[PDB]
Formats: C-alpha cells, structure tokens, sequence
C-alpha cells in the first residue's frame, strides 16, 4: 500500500482448512534446477504472496547437493521466488545472505533480516527496502538465531524475536523492535517461559502473538504476546494437555501454563497455532517421536485452561508421510472483514532418515482456513527416493 | 485398546511358502505402516521390514528382500508376511508390532509372535504317563507328582493338571528335541490332605496331532 499497515481486523471463524500452495519442488526437481533448501515459511507483500526458504546454494541434482544436513554454512542464501513454484535457480530471488532469517512487509517496502557467521561471531542485518540498513552483533557469542517465519508489522513497528545462547541451557532471548530497518528498542524475555526459540507470530487486533519451541525442558509451547503499539510482550506456556512439540510425551489430561511440560527434552520443532479462545487451533505433528503426520485440532481456550482436549480436527500430512517446520503467516492486505488464518508445513526429504541420497530438502504445502466445513485431503511432498539413485 | 492377533504357528518342510497374518484392532490401519520382526532363538531382534498400510509399498531390509514378501488385507485390518522356499535357517517367531511413526522407528504394541519350524520330521503325537512317586513325602506334608509328555513332534503341547485349577505348585519345564522329538515334564506340589484323596490330574493337547490326554496320577507305590 502507499501506506504502513495496522492490524485492525480479528482472525476469521476456522471452521476447515482449504490447500492455499503445494511447490512440489522435490518431484519437478529430479529433472529440473530446483534449489536445496531448508527452513521454508510464506509472506505476503500487499501486491502478491511468495514461498520463502533458506538455499544451501546447489540444485538437488547438483553434485554439491551432498553433505546438505548442515544448518549452517556461507553457501545459505534467503532466497524466494513465486507462490507455487520450485526454487528454481533461474527465478529465486535472494533476499540477503545468511542461515537464520526472518523477513516481512510493512505496508510500504519490507524488512528481510539475515543472520550470518561462525558459531562464537555471529552478526545480523536489518534489510529494509531491499537495502542493508542497521546490523546487530551477536550478545552472548553462541549462535545467533531467529525466527524462520514472518515477523508481523503495526504503524511501522514490526518485532522480531532473536535468541542467542544455549539451545540445551538457558539461552539469552530479546524481543527487537524495528521501524522502516532501524532498531526502536529491545528489551529481554519476559515472562514464565524458560526458553525461546524459532517463534510463529500472527497479528491481530493490533497485538502480535507468537507461539515459539522451548528446546530446553518444553514439550508444550511457549507463547509470548507482544504489543507493537506500547513496545511490551508476555511469555507463558499453553495451558492445555494437548501436547504440541516434537519429540513429546503423550499429552496428559491435565497439562502445564506456567512452565515446560516435563518429558523430551534438548530438542524440539518449529511449530505454531492460532490461539482464539473458542476458536483456537493447534497444529502438531502426528509422530510422539518423529516429524511424520501434520494435524490441525481446535482446542478450545487452549491457552488458558490445563484440561483442553480438542473438538474438531483435520489432517494435513499422513503419519506415513514426512513433515517438518510449520509457521503462520496472513494475507494482511486481503479485502475482508477478518484475517483468513493461514499456516504452512515444510515437507523434508532426505537425510537423516532417506540416508539412500546425500541431500535433504523439502517442498511446502499451505492452507488458509474456511468457514465452510470443507472435507479434508492428505498432500504428499510426493516423491521417489529411489528416481534420484 | 490396540491388539494385533497373529496366525497359530506353522510346521512347513524346506522349500514351502508360508503366510503369517497379523490382524491388527484398536488402532486405524490406514495412519500407521507395520512392522515385521525376526526374532531368532540364538540372535535377539532383527526389523525385518515395513509397510506403509496406506499406500500399499513396503520397505526391505537387506538380509531380506526376495524370499520375503509384505502385503496386507486392509479391508480386515490384516498384514501378512509370505516367506517362500523355506530354508531351514528361517526358524524363528516372526513378530508384526506397529509402526509408531513413518518407517516404523519406534515399534509401540507387539503382536504376539508366529513360530514357524522349518522340518522334515513327521507329526508324531505325545505319549503321556502319570508319574507317581514310591512314596516320598516331598519335604513338610507334601507330594509332588508329576507327568511326562513323551516323543511328540511338533512343538507345541498344552500341559495343564486339573484342567487348570491345579495352578501353584506347578513347574513345567521346557521341552526339548532328542533329535527328531519332544519331551516334556511337569511336576505339581500339593499337600497330603489333598492327595491321594481328591482326583489329580494331567491334561495334555497337542493340536497338531489332534490329541486331547487325561491321565489320573493315581497312587501306584
Ligand atoms: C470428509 O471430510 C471431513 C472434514 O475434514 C471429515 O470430518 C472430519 O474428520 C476428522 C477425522 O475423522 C475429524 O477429526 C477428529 O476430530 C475429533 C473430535 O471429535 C478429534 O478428537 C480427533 O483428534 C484426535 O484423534 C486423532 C486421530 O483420530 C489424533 O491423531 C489426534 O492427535 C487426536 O487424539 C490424540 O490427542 C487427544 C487429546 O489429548 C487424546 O484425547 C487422544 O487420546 C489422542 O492421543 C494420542 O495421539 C497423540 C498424537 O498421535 C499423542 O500425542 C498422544 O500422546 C496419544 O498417543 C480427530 O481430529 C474431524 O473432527 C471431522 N471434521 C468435521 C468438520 O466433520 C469426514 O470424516 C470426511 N468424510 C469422509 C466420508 O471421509
Ligand atoms: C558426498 O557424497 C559421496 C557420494 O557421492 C560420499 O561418499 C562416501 O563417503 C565415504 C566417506 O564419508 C566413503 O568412504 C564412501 O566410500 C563413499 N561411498 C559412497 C557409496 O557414497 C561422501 O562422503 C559425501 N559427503 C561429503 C561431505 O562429500
Ligand atoms: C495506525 O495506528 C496508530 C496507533 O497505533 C494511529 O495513530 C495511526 O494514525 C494509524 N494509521 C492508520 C492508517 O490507521
Ligand atoms: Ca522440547
């Protein structure tokens, strides 16, 4: 718009989910120039949508595709490129360089932030209109990271929630504040939850909510809101027994608010949800152990009550086929009355469990929600590990 | 809750072909894949494979892919393992357990286990004898007395002594092959009062023959 946004509408009524995007990336990309690439999420500028995702610079073909289960490396480029297209080497357009980023627009031009570096020197910086503007060094020297979804913005503010220290310890997290790339304010987490990492944020109503991954000791997420208006954020966890992390315990019958859900611990998956009282939904791998599956089941209250067990569900991914990251993102220039709540899942293949290649990569599936009832399908990244031998 | 029955056990000589069928319940066949187990006597466990129940395709392990075939009926549930020539070398309990997740990573729920003996020995039913003691009070106001299941083949039979009611006390121990048969043993404990005063009994079915024995251990000393 010639204009900045400001959240003034509330989410729509998810009542099913209908497919918004499908790549299909690794099955066009036995036979054509298909970039590897990893950590996918979806943001809209408010003249079109495209697919983003963190390259590994090499086609899956490509000889260097091998070796591509390192995070990081400086051949990682945010690159994006058309909804529902591959990453295709001769239509991505790269947005900085890096192997951590968030990016998202705020009504006038965007912001894409790239995070780049050895693991003890890490240092971001803050594109704003397809310029460098601001950079940030990393605070506490062991690995820098953010988000890997959208950030959301509000009259020009737009947070950003980097972590660095220790994914198995204390890790020092810190809410950002940008307006137009330059830094407004920071200020540290806050709240009852004791680790943040890879946040999902949607706005509404102009308040921002990011639901993120406790590595540490979380099987149930924490969620921070943050007001981008006042420059304030909260963090707790979810109260309900519905167990949303990956790996997990089974989800008890009463669940945990205001610290992590004791079980699996040191590791995690990115996830998110949308939490709206009656009208809360919560995305989570099907597999208590593995990122096979993808569900969305509407817990009502979910974020306030340690009893809620779901009431409606729908199935994304099959618990045969694999899955991955998920994240929200919303179409925040859609003519409406209401935002259309939408998510996407990253569908990985490769290594570790198809060892048979030497790459890993992924496609990407999204959904919008409806207030239809709509029936449901099950969408397979879909391709034949043994086509590439 | 979550149950998977499996086939009786199987006699076939070398060189047959044997399908062992899992019928799976409690669970929705279609969202999770199944496991094939080999579960050697000398050797511990082996994953055999998996199968994704929803599309149909199944994944081998090395050891093997070609005399082992995974299908299923998935109109009733049921996974089946077919294993043609049989070779000798494939006596084991070939177990079915779920996939928990996609290629079956973490196998949660078991089936019960199928015991397949690959040989040319002929069926031979048992031959049972009530094992009476010469007397012998068997330590503080007790006798034991036994029953000797005799040169059967295959494995297994049903030893029970007082068509189950006669439950503590009882030992039975493993049979063992004497090269081409079996022979069993148990004893059973009970006090004086109770022998030889009430009926003890031996009950032994063995299936394959089609044989069902009551032997009295009545007092012959
Ligand atoms: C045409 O399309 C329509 C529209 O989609 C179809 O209708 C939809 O059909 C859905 C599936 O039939 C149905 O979803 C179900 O909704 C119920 C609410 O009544 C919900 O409970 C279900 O969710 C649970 O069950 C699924 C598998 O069924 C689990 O994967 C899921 O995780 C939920 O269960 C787990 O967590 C619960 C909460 O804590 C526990 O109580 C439960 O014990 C279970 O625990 C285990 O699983 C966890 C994950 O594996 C694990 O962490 C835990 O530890 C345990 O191990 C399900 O979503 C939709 O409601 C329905 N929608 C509509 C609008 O009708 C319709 O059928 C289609 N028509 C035809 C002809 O095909
Ligand atoms: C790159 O891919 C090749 C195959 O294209 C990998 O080669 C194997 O590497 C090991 C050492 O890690 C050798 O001993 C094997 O004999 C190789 N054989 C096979 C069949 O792959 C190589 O390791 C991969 N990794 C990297 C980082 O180059
Ligand atoms: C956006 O919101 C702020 C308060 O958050 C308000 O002062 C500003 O004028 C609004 N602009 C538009 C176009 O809504
Ligand atoms: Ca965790």
């Amino acid at each position: 718009i010639r204009e900045f946004n400001n959240l003034t509408k509330g989410l729509c009524t998810i009542n099913s989910w209908h497919i918004y995007g499908k790549d299909n990336a690794v099955r066009i990309g036995e036979d054509s120039d298909v970039l590897v690439t990893r950590e996918p999420y979806v943001s809209c500028d408010p003249d079109e949508c495209r697919f983003y995702a963190l390259s590994q610079g090499t086609t899956i073909r490509g000889k260097h595709s091998n070796g591509t289960i390192h995070d990081r490396s400086q051949y990682r480029d945010l690159i994006s490129w058309p909804l529902s297209s591959p990453p295709t080497v001769y239509n991505s357009r790269v947005e900085c360089i890096g192997w951590s980023s968030t990016s998202c627009h705020d009504g006038r031009a965007r912001m894409s932030i790239c995070i780049s570096g050895p693991n003890n020197n890490a240092s971001a910086v803050i594109w704003y209109n397809r310029r460098p503007v601001t950079e940030i060094n990393t605070w506490a020297r062991n690995i820098l990271r953010t988000q890997e979804s959208e950030c959301v913005c509000q009259n020009g503010v737009c947070p950003v929630v980097f972590t660095d220290g220790s994914a198995t310890g204390p890790a020092e997290t810190r809410i950002y504040y940008f307006k137009e790339g330059k830094i407004l304010k920071w200020e540290p987490l806050t709240g009852t939850a004791k680790h943040i990492e890879e946040c999902s944020c949607y706005g509404e109503q102009a308040g921002v909510t990011c639901t993120c991954r406790d590595n540490w000791q979380g099987s149930n997420r924490p969620v921070i809101q943050i007001d981008p208006v006042a420059m304030t954020h909260t963090s707790q966890y979810i109260c309900s027994p519905v167990l949303t992390d990956n790996p997990r315990p089974n989800d008890p019958t009463v669940g945990k608010c205001n610290d992590p859900y004791p079980g699996n611990n040191n590791n995690g998956v990115k996830g998110f949800s949308y939490l709206d009282g009656g009208n809360t939904w919560l995305g989570r791998t099907i597999s208590i152990a593995s990122r096979s599956g993808y569900e969305m089941l509407k817990v009502p209250n979910a974020l306030t009550d340690d009893r809620s067990k779901p009431t409606q569900g729908q199935t994304i991914v099959l618990n045969t086929d694999w899955s991955g990251y998920s994240g929200s993102f919303m179409d925040y220039w859609a003519e409406g009355e209401c935002y259309r709540a939408c998510f996407y899942v990253e569908l990985i293949r490769g290594r570790p469990k198809e060892d048979k290649v030497w790459w890993t990569s992924n496609s990407i599936v999204s959904m919008c929600s409806s207030t239809e009832f709509l029936g449901q399908w099950n969408w397979p990244d879909g391709a034949k590990i043994e086509y590439f031998l | 809750q979550i149950q998977l029955v499996q086939s009786g056990p199987e006699l076939k000589k070398p060189g047959e072909t044997v399908k062992i069928s899992c019928k799976a319940s409690g669970y929705t066949f279609t969202n999770y894949g199944m496991n094939w187990v080999k579960q050697a006597p000398g050797k511990g466990l082996e994953w055999m494979g998996w199968i994704n129940t929803n599309t149909g395709e199944p994944t081998y392990g090395e050891e093997f892919k070609g005399r082992f075939a995974f299908s299923l009926e998935t109109s009733a549930s049921t996974a089946n393992l077919q294993i043609n020539n049989l070779k000798n070398e494939d006596k084991a309990t070939f177990f079915c357990a779920r996939g928990e997740d996609n290629f079956g990573s973490l196998s949660d729920y078991w089936g019960q286990g199928t015991t397949l003996t690959v040989s040319s020995a002929k069926t031979t039913a048992p031959s049972v004898y009530p094992l009476a003691p010469v007397c012998g009070d068997t330590t503080g106001s007790s006798v034991t007395l036994g029953c000797l299941v005799k040169g059967y083949f295959p494995e297994p039979v049903t030893l029970t002594w007082n068509s189950g009611s006669l439950s503590s006390g009882v030992h039975t121990f493993p049979a063992v092959l004497q090269s081409d048969l079996y022979t069993l043993s148990s004893s059973v404990t009970v006090t004086s009062s109770t022998w030889p005063s009430q009926s003890i009994t031996c009950n032994v079915a063995h299936p394959a023959s089609s044989t069902k024995v009551d032997k009295k251990i009545e007092p012959r000393g």
